[PDB]
């Protein structure tokens, strides 16, 4: 279905849309654009002599573009048939990718939406998401990338991260305040991102081994992930795609790239809420794995030794647990998952090691609080 | 009889596009060396301007299944509608196919057609398709039905391009209607035998002696006249000429004694003529007209012409010999004889005269498509490097 699909909408073009169809077409991003723009523009939206009222059109080329963009991402081969090597199969991937340029991809998915905010009386002032630009759109783009040119390189995905996918989760972690989490906004882009960018992610985690001159990009990721995890409003789905993004990346993400990320779970594990399961877990996984890393003298080779910075982090992390473990009530949940990650940071932490009397003073609460994260 | 498309005939690809309202016939060709994009050369005024159809000319090697060539890439034949073919331009030798680089002015997804060495590759194979209703897939394909043709790699139609301000060939998914024109056949072909498009010498009546221009002085008008030389010139390229005649289909059949027909020197690439001083002068293309440039063949030097007699469609008789016939060049529009000016590198003059002289016979000699391929290039060549020349100096 997918081959007479595209070769009946390929040999009759105009179905593409005036940006596609291919005489002086504007393009996909700067169609998307555009009708943004008319969107914004009162007299073109509207009729001017909701949707029964009046229906969007800036909302409706929009919605047609992205539901086109996501029908030729489904009408794309399945990766197997790939690596088998099909030539049916390659000839139909290298149409579509001639079809759909990269580069309006990567500026649609850099197009950011506009943004919901704190009125003087003290409401919040909803924008209409039905007469705008809505993360679905930007969830059949990421469908479309994902499906049709992949993601292989860590260049590439380190770009589409810094471009498109961390100010969404910016945005995300700004809507995760209390009076804004019921908005649509919150929901809809906690939907989009659980259900396309953190799974996209989660399947490229392998790619972020070798990131050590993209470190700060890598930090800001995670910060921001544990932010939106610690979001109130999310599901159990989306809690569950979060936390198995942020295990995947730090597991494939070098001993030195998490300290922040270290500090922060140090500081906030020990309170031992129902929202500390996940940080216990990735911290039982980080110190299970990078134990050579720490206990050694010498250390991984490649990945050289701690700083002792962070083996101040470490102990006080332990006795941190170990303290609100032993003053906490019983529940098997909780303490069969802390005793692990209590094992773990006690092999890890060299017994020899000696606290410095002098440890980096006055740990500043601002990156670090808990009213409002900064 | 429908004769039906056979393989290895040279055909040339022919589409019609309409220009103020008015139908431009054109065929599909390509220059081997330097340009391997394919352009578009008009031949519905042949009479004004001469068509060349040396690029033109295509051949049909092969006419294999769709599927065929599929487990083909996987791992004298008669053609059909919705089958494969492998084109190899007649002069280059190389192979039509879609570039898969293309300039995407106007259109970013049309890729370009051009031409490739290789013969591997789903590029160079073209799927058949029947443009007219009444025919079908699997049916026989006819001698001069419309048809339409698929690029195999992306599944784009050889496209004319009417957006752009000159036509253009490329390949796209929108559908161009092309006439297939039989130019000629190989097999048919009697060997010895004068036939159209070939590439001869015309030797006077000494036996050796050939007709030429003078040799190269970096001067396109002392190489405009036309004379008689002997020795190494006949092993020359000065000495080569081209037989190209009117008609634009069935071009490359037998010629005949009284067919008109055009002379143009392949170094120079200008056409021979006669002027009001009833003195042969090389012309340039745009320039050279019908009445001016044509010739015909006659066995006998008898004024009483062959008469009036209409064109076929097919090879024909095998009519005109090598070396063993002897020819006499006569005009067609003032019947002029051309003769030998008999007076003072013998560098002897040639003129049309009326009477003419009994030392007019005239023996054709064939040049070996080495030869020939080797001289068209040194015109291209030297096309080429006297633009950068003259670039250079602005």
């Amino acid at each position: 279905n997918a081959n007479v699909v595209v070769r009946l909408l390929i040999r009759r073009p105009e179905c593409f849309g005036p940006a596609l169809r291919g005489e002086g077409g504007n393009g996909l991003l700067a169609a998307m654009e555009e009708a943004i723009k008319i969107a914004e523009d009162p007299s073109r939206d509207g009729p001017s002599p909701e949707e029964d009222d009046t229906i969007h059109m800036g909302n409706a080329i929009m919605t047609f573009y992205s539901a086109l963009i996501d029908l030729l991402g489904r009408c794309a081969p399945e990766m197997h048939l790939i690596h088998a090597g099909k030539g049916e199969a390659i000839r139909i991937r290298s149409i579509l990718r001639s079809l759909i340029p990269l580069g309006d991809l990567v500026g649609v998915i850099s197009i950011a939406f506009q943004m919901p905010t704190i009125a003087k009386d003290g409401n919040v002032v909803e924008p209409d998401m039905s007469a705008g630009f809505c993360p679905d759109h930007k969830a059949a783009m990421v469908l479309f990338l994902d499906r049709v040119y992949g993601i292989e390189v860590q260049d590439f995905l380190l770009h589409l991260l810094e471009v498109g996918f961390l100010p969404d989760l910016r945005a995300a972690a700004s809507l995760d305040t209390a009076a804004l989490s019921a908005t649509d906004m919150a929901l809809a882009l906690n939907r989009y991102l659980c259900t396309a960018v953190l799974p996209l992610l989660t399947r490229c985690a392998p790619l972020f081994a070798g990131t050590e001159h993209h470190a700060s990009l890598i930090d800001s990721l995670l910060h921001t992930v544990y932010r939106l995890s610690k979001g109130c409003s999310l599901t159990k789905a989306q809690r569950d795609s979060i936390e198995v993004c942020l295990l995947s990346i730090c597991g494939q993400l070098r001993p030195s790239m998490m300290q922040h990320l270290l500090r922060r779970l140090v500081f906030d594990v020990p309170l031992l809420n129902e929202h500390a399961k996940m940080p216990l877990k990735l911290l039982t996984n980080h110190y299970e794995r990078c134990w050579k890393y720490y206990c050694l003298p010498g250390g991984w080779g490649n990945f050289g030794a701690a700083s002792e910075e962070e083996l101040h982090l470490s102990r006080k992390l332990f006795w941190g647990i170990f303290d609100a473990l032993s003053q906490k009530k019983y529940e098997q949940e909780l303490f069969k998952l802390a005793l692990p990650c209590l094992s773990a940071v006690a092999g890890a932490l060299p017994p020899d090691y000696m606290e410095s009397n002098y440890v980096s003073m006055m740990e500043k609460q601002s990156s670090m609080d808990s009213e409002g994260n900064f | 009889e429908i004769q039906f498309l056979r393989t290895d005939d040279e055909v040339v690809l022919q589409c019609t596009a309409t220009i103020h309202k008015e139908q431009q016939k054109l065929c599909l060709a390509a220059e081997g060396f330097g340009n391997r994009l394919c352009f578009l050369e008009s031949t519905s005024n042949s009479k004004n301007v001469p068509p060349d159809l040396s690029i033109c000319t295509f051949v049909l090697e092969q006419s294999l299944s769709v599927r065929a060539l599929q487990e083909m890439l996987a791992n004298h034949r008669t053609l059909l509608y919705g089958h494969a073919i492998l084109l190899r331009h007649s002069y280059s030798g190389m192979y039509l196919c879609c570039l898969s680089t293309s300039r995407s002015s106007t259109d970013k997804l049309a890729f370009d057609v051009g031409l490739q060495e290789d013969t591997t590759g789903e590029a160079c194979w073209w799927t058949i398709h029947p443009a007219s209703k009444q025919r079908s897939e699997g049916e026989k394909v006819r001698v001069g039905d419309d048809l339409i043709l698929v690029s195999v790699s992306s599944e784009r139609y050889l496209h004319l391009s009417y957006g752009n301000g000159s036509l253009h060939v490329d390949a796209a998914f929108q559908q161009t209607l092309w006439s297939v024109a039989p130019i000629s056949s190989g097999s048919e072909a009697a060997q010895g035998y004068l036939i159209g498009g070939d590439v001869l010498r015309l030797l006077h009546g000494h036996m050796d002696e050939c007709l030429t221009v003078p040799s190269g002085e970096h001067g396109e008008e002392q190489r405009r006249t036309v004379h008689y030389e002997g020795g190494a010139v006949s092993v020359h390229a000065r000495s080569l000429w081209r037989l190209e005649t009117l008609r634009v289909a069935w071009s490359g059949s037998h010629i005949r004694w009284g067919q008109p027909f055009r002379l143009r020197h392949v170094t120079t690439g200008k056409y021979l003529s006669l002027m009001e001083d009833k003195n042969l002068l090389l012309m340039d293309k745009e320039k050279a007209d019908v009445k001016s440039t044509a010739f015909t063949f006659r066995s006998s030097k008898e004024k009483l012409d062959v008469g009036v007699r209409k064109e076929v469609d097919g090879m024909g008789t095998s009519e005109i010999k090598y070396g063993d016939s002897v020819c006499y060049i006569q005009h067609v529009d003032t019947g002029l004889w051309l003769t030998y000016q008999s007076v003072d590198s013998i560098q002897r003059k040639a003129i049309m005269h009326h009477e003419g002289h009994m030392d007019d016979g005239i023996s054709l000699s064939r040049s070996q498509h080495e030869e020939s391929r080797t001289a068209r290039v040194i015109r291209s060549t030297v096309f080429l490097f006297n633009r950068f020349i003259r670039g250079l100096d602005a």
